[PDB]
Formats: C-alpha cells, sequence, structure tokens
RNA sequence: CUCGGAGCAGAACCCAACCUCCGAGCAGUACAUGCUAAGACUUCACCAGUCAAAGCGAACUACUAUACUCAAUUGAUCCAAU
C-alpha cells in the first residue's frame, strides 16, 4: 500500500507537471521582460537632467519615481 | 629552457610598445 | 561574523518524490523556483524553496 | 616541442596581442605531445561460418 | 582434405587509410586545447578568401589535401561574373559537394572565425555544402 | 566437497545424509556459538557431480 | 590497550575501532572518510564523490588496527548474503 | 650557462629600434596567415611535424604516366580573356550576381574538369589513398585517359564509379561498362584488383578483371586474360579499396604467363601483385586511366564465398587492447573498494577448500 | 539445423533465418554460444534462453520503432549519398 | 599562532629566522556545480587535498559548450537538530 500510494502520488504531481513548467517560463520571461522596462526607464531620468550634474544628479530620479 | 639553444624562443614583450601606467 | 549577504535553502521537488537539494539565494529577494534534475523521475522538474538552512 | 602560438579569436586578451604585434613577427611556445605507441585495434578471425 | 581456399590469416590487414576511420575507430587528434583550430577531426574543409579568389579545401588532418574547388579554375571561372562575391562562394559550395560525393568524404568539421561564420558568403557556401549531401559535423570517436 | 566424501566412504548416499551424517563423516565443521545456523549447499562443483 | 584484563587475564579489544573499520579476512581495512557528511554545500561534486569512497587503509594503520583488536575479529565469517564477501579473499596478488 | 642558437632565432629581423613606425598586424587573420606559413617552413628546433608527420622519401617520385599534354598559353589566354569580358558584357548577369541569383551550371563544370585539372585532381587523390603506395611502391602517374566504369544496376540504372565512393557487392555483382576515348588502332589493358581483400597474404592482392589487347574502347572485343569475379570483402574486414586500372600499349602483348582458367574460383590463383605484374610489361605498356571505389561486406558476399568459391565464410571482429592496470600491490591504500574487482577474473563466488 | 527443426513453426523459421543470419553456418545450423559463466549449467541456460527469445522475437512481430544506434546513423548517411550518386541510362 | 602569492631559494622538487613584502576568513554566475569510472598528482607521515579519458543521462548542429569564474576565501571525531 505504501510503495502503490507513493507511486500514484508521483504520478499524479508529474501529469500536472508539463502545465506547471510552461507557466513558470512564461512568467519567468515576463519577469526578465519586466526588469527591461524598469532599465530603460532610468536612463530617460538622467536624460532630463540634460548633462546638468553635481550633487543634485541622485534626488532628481527620486522626484520622478514618486511621480510614476 | 636556459641552457638549451632555443631558449627565449617564446619571448614577446620585447616586440610591443611599454604600456605601464 | 556580523557581515550577512546570502543564505542557504532547502530546494524541494515539486514531482513528490521527496527529493531536496541545497542552493545559495540573496537573503532580499524573493522565494526561489528553479528547474532542476530529479533523479527519482530522472528529469528535470521544478523545485520550489521549503525552508532556510542557515545564513550563509 | 615549440609550435607557432594561434590564439583562439574568442580569447580577447591573447587576440588583442597579436594584433599589436610587428608584421612578420610570429609567438612560439612550448608544446607537449604524447606520440601514441599502439594501435586502435586489430582484426582477428572470430569464426568460419 | 583441408580446402586451399579456406587458408586464412588468423590476423586481417587492411591497408585502406580510411577504414580505421570510417569504421569511427581511428584516433582523433585531441588537445591542442589552448590554441586554435582544433585538431580533434579526420577532414576538415577550409576555406581560402583571397583579393580575387575563393577557394575551398577538404584535407585529412595530416595535411593531405583530399578535393578542392577554386575560382582559379577555368572550369569554374568560366561561367562566373565575379570570382570573389557572394555567388562564387555558394558555386564553390556547389561544385566542391558533388566532389565530395564523389571521392567517399561525406563527413567533415568546419573551423570558422566568429566573424567568417556570420557572414553571409559563408553562410550560402555551408548551405550549399549541406544540401549537395555532405554533413558538415563528424562522427563521434568509438572507445569502447 | 560433497561428491569428495562420497567417493572415499565418508558419507553412505545409500541413506539419508543430514547434519549430523555430515559431521560424523567430519566434512563440515558446525560452531553454534558461533552464529552458525547450519549448513548452506553451494554450487562450486556442479559440473562433475 | 587492556593486554591482561583484571577478571581473566586476556587480551581486550579497543571497541572504538570495531565502530569505524570493516576487516577484511585477507587483512585489509576499509573505512570512510573524514568530513564525508561535513559541509557538504561548500564542497564539489568530484570532491563529494571521492568522500563517499570506501578505502582502504596503508600497512601501519593496518597492523595498528590488527593490534587493537582481538582474533576474534579476525575469524573467517559467513554472514548470508554479506556484501562484502567477495572481498575477503585476493586475486592474481603477487609477491 | 648558455648555449648559442643552431641557427636564426624566430623574429630577429624584426628591427626593434623603429617599434612604433613598424607596420601592425591590426587584425586576427592577418597574424594567423603568417603564422601558418611560419609553421610549415623547416626549422632546427623540434617541431610536431617530426614526431607526427609521414616520413616521405626525399627523392621525388618517378613519373611513369603519359607525357603531357602541349598546349599554347598565348593563345589559351587570349580565348579566356575573350570568353570573360563577353560574359562580363552581358548586362543580366551583371545583375544576377549582384541580387545572389545567379549559379554554376554543374554538369558543364565537371566536363571541362575533366578536361583540364581533373587528371591531377584523380592523382592527388588516389595518392591521398594510398594507391600509388600500394599499386607501383610510391611510383606515380598523371590519370591522363578519363575511364568511366559504372555497374548497371536494375534495367535502367547505373552506379558509377569515381574515386573512392562507396559500392556495394551486390551492385558489383556483374562486370561493369568501361567506356573511354581511345584512338583507332590503339591497344589497351584494363585489370582490376583488391588492394585489401587478400586473406592469407598482408602484402598481396586479388585479381578480380583483366582485359587485354582491348582495340580502342571496344572492351567487349579484348582477350578474357581473367574473368570477372564479384568483390567479396569480408564481413568485420572493413571497407576495401578495388582500383580500375588502364594501361595504354604500345604493342600487341604476350599475356600466357597472366592468363587465368575460365572460371577461376582458386583464390592462390587470383594472387596478384600489380607492381610485378607492370614491372615486367613497362617497356611496352603505360598507365593511362584510373578509377576505384570502396566496397564493405554485405550479404551476397556470403553467396560468393558459399558458392562460387566454395569454402566457410571468413568473419573478423576489431579487437581492442587488453586495458592497463598497475601492479596489484598487497595494501593499496586509499584506492577505493572497487580496486580489488579490477583484478577479479571471475564475477561468481568463490569457496577455496570448502 | 533450423529449418529441419519441426517443433519451431514455418513462418517463425523463416524469419528467423533472416534476422540471425549472421549465426547461421554454411551447413544450415543456428549456432549459438555462451562463455559468460564457469558452469556448464548456465551457460546451456544462456544458450537455451537465447533460442526462447529469438522464437519470441519472430512470433511477436514488434512494429515499435527501435532507436536507432550511433553506428547506424553514419551509415544511414552514407547509404543516402549512395543513392544520390546513382543514375539513370541516356537512352533506356 | 590557520590559509594563499612574491623574494631570500637565478635553472626538476624541497628548503629556515620575533627574515623581507602583499593578501585571504568572500563574492558572482549556474541549477545536469547530475550519476559513474580507467589512469595519475599530492605540501615531504597520516588525515585531508587535486586532475581526469571512456561510459550513463543531458546539452548540442551560433555559445575558446563537457569537473563553472575565482589564489587563499577554511575546521576532524564525538555529539546535537532533522
Ligand atoms: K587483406
Ligand atoms: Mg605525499
Ligand atoms: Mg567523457
Amino acid at each position: 500500500q505504501k510503495r502503490r500510494e507513493r507511486e500514484q502520488h508521483i504520478a499524479e504531481c508529474m501529469a500536472k507537471m508539463p502545465q506547471m513548467i510552461v507557466n513558470w517560463q512564461q512568467q519567468q520571461r515576463e519577469n526578465w521582460e519586466k526588469a527591461q522596462a524598469d532599465k530603460e526607464r532610468r536612463a530617460r531620468l538622467q536624460a532630463e537632467a540634460q548633462e546638468l550634474l553635481g550633487y543634485q544628479v541622485d534626488p532628481r530620479s527620486a522626484r520622478f519615481q514618486e511621480l510614476l | 629552457y636556459k641552457t638549451k639553444p632555443t631558449h627565449g624562443i617564446g619571448k614577446y614583450k620585447h616586440l610591443i610598445k611599454a604600456e605601464e601606467p | 561574523k556580523s557581515k550577512s549577504k546570502n543564505i542557504l535553502v532547502r530546494m524541494v521537488s515539486e514531482a513528490g518524490t521527496g527529493f531536496c537539494f541545497n542552493t545559495k539565494r540573496n537573503r532580499l529577494r524573493e522565494k526561489l523556483t528553479l528547474l532542476h534534475y530529479d533523479p527519482v523521475v530522472k528529469q528535470r522538474v521544478l523545485f520550489v524553496e521549503k525552508k532556510k538552512i542557515r545564513s550563509l | 616541442t615549440k609550435e607557432v602560438y594561434v590564439p583562439h579569436p574568442r580569447n580577447t586578451e591573447a587576440v588583442d596581442l597579436i594584433t599589436r604585434l610587428p608584421k612578420g613577427a610570429v609567438l612560439y611556445k612550448t608544446f607537449v605531445h604524447v606520440v601514441p605507441a599502439k594501435p586502435e585495434g586489430t582484426f582477428k578471425l572470430v569464426a568460419m561460418l | 582434405d583441408p580446402v586451399e581456399n579456406e587458408a586464412v590469416a588468423p590476423e586481417f590487414t587492411n591497408r585502406n587509410p580510411r577504414n580505421l576511420e570510417l569504421l569511427s575507430v581511428a584516433r582523433k587528434e585531441r588537445g591542442w586545447r589552448t590554441v586554435f583550430p582544433s585538431r580533434e577531426f579526420w577532414h576538415r574543409l577550409r576555406v581560402i578568401r583571397t583579393q580575387h579568389h575563393v577557394e575551398a579545401l577538404v584535407e585529412h588532418q595530416n595535411g593531405k589535401v583530399v578535393v578542392s574547388a577554386s575560382t582559379r579554375e577555368w572550369a569554374i571561372k568560366k561561367h562566373l561574373y565575379s570570382t570573389r562575391n557572394v555567388v562564387a562562394c555558394e558555386s564553390i559550395g556547389r561544385v566542391l559537394a558533388q566532389r565530395c560525393l564523389e571521392a567517399g568524404i561525406n563527413f567533415m568539421v568546419y573551423q570558422p572565425t566568429p566573424w567568417e561564420a556570420a557572414s553571409d558568403s559563408m553562410k550560402r557556401l555551408q548551405s550549399a555544402m549541406t544540401e549537395g549531401g555532405v554533413v558538415l559535423r563528424e562522427p563521434q570517436r568509438i572507445y569502447e | 566437497r560433497l561428491q569428495y566424501l562420497i567417493d572415499l566412504g565418508r558419507v553412505d548416499p545409500s541413506q539419508p545424509i543430514d547434519l549430523t551424517q555430515l559431521v560424523n563423516g567430519r566434512g563440515v565443521t558446525i560452531q553454534p556459538l558461533k552464529r552458525d545456523y547450519g549448513v548452506q549447499l553451494v554450487e562450486e562443483g556442479a559440473d562433475t557431480f | 590497550l587492556t593486554y591482561f584484563s583484571a577478571r581473566k587475564g586476556k587480551r581486550k579489544t579497543v571497541k572504538a575501532v570495531i565502530d569505524r573499520f570493516l576487516r577484511l579476512h585477507c587483512g585489509l581495512w576499509v573505512r570512510r572518510k573524514a568530513g564525508y557528511k561535513k559541509k557538504l554545500w561548500k564542497k564539489t561534486p568530484a570532491r563529494k564523490k571521492r568522500l563517499r569512497e570506501f578505502v582502504f587503509c596503508n600497512k601501519t594503520q593496518s597492523k595498528l588496527l590488527d593490534k587493537m583488536t582481538t582474533s576474534f575479529w579476525k575469524r573467517r565469517n559467513w554472514y548470508v548474503d554479506d556484501p562484502y564477501q567477495k572481498y575477503h579473499d585476493r586475486t592474481n596478488l603477487k609477491v | 650557462r648558455r648555449t648559442p642558437p643552431l641557427g636564426p632565432m624566430p623574429n630577429s629581423d624584426i628591427d626593434l629600434s623603429n617599434l612604433e613606425r613598424l607596420e601592425k598586424y591590426r587584425s586576427f587573420d592577418r597574424y594567423r596567415r603568417r603564422a601558418e606559413q611560419e609553421a610549415q617552413a623547416p626549422h632546427w628546433w623540434r617541431t610536431y611535424r617530426e614526431y607526427f608527420g609521414e616520413k616521405t622519401d626525399p627523392k621525388e617520385k618517378i613519373d611513369i604516366g603519359l607525357p603531357p599534354p602541349k598546349v599554347s598559353r598565348t593563345q589559351q589566354l587570349l580565348e579566356r580573356k575573350q570568353a570573360i569580358q563577353e560574359l562580363r558584357a552581358n548586362v543580366e548577369e551583371e545583375r544576377a550576381a549582384r541580387l545572389r541569383t545567379a549559379s554554376v551550371p554543374l554538369d558543364a563544370v565537371r566536363a571541362e574538369w575533366e578536361r583540364t585539372c581533373g587528371p591531377y585532381h584523380k592523382q592527388r587523390l588516389a595518392e591521398y589513398y594510398g594507391l600509388y603506395r600500394d599499386l607501383f611502391h610510391g611510383a606515380t602517374f598523371v590519370p591522363r585517359v578519363p575511364l568511366h566504369v559504372a555497374y548497371a544496376v536494375g534495367e535502367d540504372d547505373l552506379m558509377p564509379v569515381y574515386c573512392g565512393n562507396e559500392v556495394t557487392p551486390t551492385e558489383a555483382a556483374q562486370a561493369p561498362e568501361v567506356t573511354y576515348e581511345a584512338e583507332e588502332g590503339s591497344l589497351w589493358t584494363l585489370l582490376l584488383t583488391s588492394l585489401d581483400g587478400h586473406l592469407l597474404e598482408p602484402d598481396a592482392e586479388y585479381l578480380h578483371w583483366l582485359l587485354t589487347n582491348i582495340p580502342g574502347n571496344r572492351v567487349a572485343e579484348g582477350q578474357v586474360t581473367c574473368p570477372y569475379l564479384p568483390p567479396f570483402p569480408a564481413r568485420g574486414s572493413g571497407i576495401h579499396r578495388l582500383a580500375f586500372l588502364l594501361f595504354k600499349q604500345d604493342q600487341p602483348i604476350d599475356f600466357s604467363e597472366d592468363a587465368r582458367p575460365s572460371p577461376c574460383y582458386q583464390l592462390a590463383q587470383r594472387t596478384f601483385r600489380t607492381f610485378d605484374f607492370y614491372k615486367k610489361h613497362q617497356e611496352t605498356m603505360t598507365p593511362a586511366g584510373l578509377s576505384f571505389f570502396q566496397c564493405r561486406w554485405d550479404d551476397s558476399v556470403t553467396y560468393i564465398f558459399h558458392q562460387l568459391l566454395d569454402m566457410r565464410e571468413p568473419v573478423f571482429e576489431f579487437v581492442r587492447p587488453p586495458p592497463y592496470h598497475p601492479k596489484q600491490k598487497r595494501f593499496p591504500h586509499r584506492q577505493p573498494l572497487r580496486y580489488l574487482d579490477r583484478y577479479r577474473d571471475s564475477h561468481e563466488p568463490t569457496y577455496g577448500i570448502y | 539445423h533450423l529449418a529441419t527443426a519441426e517443433w519451431i513453426a514455418e513462418p517463425v523459421r523463416q524469419k528467423i533465418a533472416i534476422t540471425h543470419k549472421n549465426k547461421i553456418n554454411r551447413l544450415g545450423e543456428l549456432i549459438l554460444t555462451s562463455e559468460s559463466s564457469r558452469y556448464q549449467f548456465r551457460n546451456l541456460a544462456d544458450c537455451l534462453q537465447k533460442i526462447r527469445d529469438m522464437i519470441t522475437e519472430a512470433s511477436q512481430t514488434p512494429k515499435e520503432p527501435t532507436k536507432e544506434d550511433v553506428k547506424l546513423h553514419r551509415i544511414r548517411i552514407e547509404n543516402m549519398n549512395r543513392e544520390r550518386l546513382r543514375q539513370k541510362r541516356i537512352h533506356s
């Protein structure tokens, strides 16, 4: 009985695995796709500074993150 | 090897400009 | 000693085989879900973090 | 033996060196080899069917 | 009353240079891991591009040229507008593939540089070889 | 060993053979105090038995 | 070591040895590797496989373990389905 | 202690005073080209070529073939340059090349290749296969008479023989169709030999076919000095080389000492050596053409052994050297338990005296 | 002698001759050999089991596509190119 | 007070001083850093440590892909937790 139950548990869990993978992998791609979007935003915030570098380069980005 | 006639056949750094910051 | 960055966690197979392996992850990142080879089923399956073993 | 040294085109550091060498200059390095002593095998009569 | 025809030597001597290679039991020259290109092959396709011509060689690892196709040949040159363009490289691939099959060469390795592999010329030459029947990978040696 | 004992007349095949007869023929030495539980018949010599 | 016990006047076995080493009847001693269950997370697969091996002791250690164990532990045993049965006897050993 | 170099050291001709003004490679491809050239030159130090390169004889290979054809380079170059201008003048040819839609006619290329470089490519390929090594003890010849050999398979299909392509013994069960270009009054000798088939002597060959005193290219009218025997590569013996050799005769020749009976099913009579056959007839015979194919065992070879040669079929197997192990020691310190299995003959339990 | 053997079905006899043609000698006898044991009994038992496996495989007529061996893969390419060199007669 | 690199110790190995200098007690990327197995190396013993063909299973016909980058980046037995 123990062996039969363990094999059945694995079989059931392993019949769900294929669908689990596509969902996981599709979400990993989205996670990676969501990091790239965040990267683009930072570059835009630097252009808004317009080369007015100095001490007031960090807080400017903070102001715009609050807006988002 | 030092004693052998082929000593230094692998020398190369004398052929490149000295780039030492 | 005081410094603390990563942690050691136990990754448990989702195939129900009970096979587990330990991996290192950043403390400030989310729980890991990994595709890892499970010897019991003899093919790569999803593993999900269950417990933190220790601080690395 | 001593042989001419050609690095892999993906080995960035080595490729940067050879491109800066004066034309006509060839790098050499020392290589070690094993000369195989025995053949991979032999064909032997196993049956007369 | 032994049969004269049944006098067979206990060991068979096969002097065919390609025999052990065709059985995929011959040694390949492994090693040379720190230099380029690898020596771990029996035959390799080597493409020589010059200012005026395109030549493709199939050579054994021992350095013997097996078959060759060059735009210097009148047989090929007479049909080419240019001997230095992509069309010339594709033509060399098609001609070489036919000569390979007639010589019995069905497998070879190709060892391009990164820029060569990305070039359209070499991509068209490789497709010509594979369409022509030649496989540009070699079967693994059988050790056991 | 069993065939050897029979050929020399040390074990009698005309009667049932058990531990007592094997021990009485000095064919095997059993040590119950050393956790011996008896004899195991092994195949060695099957071709010529 | 107790060379002569107070009750029997006999040599005693060092039981620490019995808990760690397997004696093959041919004279060889088998052991596990120290640290084979320690800090596996920081050790490579190749190292971990080496640590799992059952290995033989050298001459000096074998002589020492023989002295630290009484004759009982050197007898030939016939355990049923012994995993180590094949290794009790040497084969093709010269000199 | 130092020792002076035995010759010019690499990179000595580089003037190190004007290093900044000297031209650099700048490209991996330019260094590699120079590196490959340097590797091929002879050196006074130890080299890979010294230990692994085939030891060719210093004396050049004797040429035993027909004279090269006489060509007028001036007239040839004029006609060739004119043809290229006509091809390049066409505007559609320029557009097909620019749009990468042009192609060459492979059949026409091969026909011209047969008449130009073909002979030298066949010589190079025959040298690679070891035919000159085995058939003429290193002497070479340029096959200047194209030899076309094809085995009839079925009724509508032919299997051509080129220079190393694989033909099965079933396809070669009957004599092939042979054609070449020959002038009227010329005499020719065709022979087929198996370089690797001999089952007894390592350096001997089997004569599978010998046609002598062929008038022109009418192969069916030549004398059958040795009748056709299909290839019989033994199972497990690998891939064999069968070579067709065409010889141009200066006169009619008497081949009575090479005549084999019809049929000839005795392997001792088929034993043959091309070097000896040619050496005695060299004064009146010259190698002209060459074709060869590669053959491995197939199920039809059993029929040749069982029926035609009236013998049991020899089977061979490729046997590898036994594995090396160091001398077994009484105390294999730090070796795994499986060390003992490396020196065990049998896997079945032993019980000794018991 | 495979052909004479009447304890094997005739269709089975004809399919074994094709599958195990390499084990049948000139006289027509199917020869099996086992040398994997010290004991003649086990060697004979192995040979007898091979006979039982041969008859089972022939009767089973399995149509399952077996995985191609590595040595066979190279021969497949070589056979493909040999067919590709095949020509037709100009005037049939 | 343990570990690594360099000089002393110029060229196989080894080589000391409360000798001369600089470092380490991690980090990052993987998630087949899966399994298994010839033959070897070894810090002068032991312990420990190191490199690996073939094979299985993967990956693969774009990835200097196959024992990850990295110099050291580390702790025996008992015992405890599970
Ligand atoms: K032979
Ligand atoms: Mg040591
Ligand atoms: Mg491997």
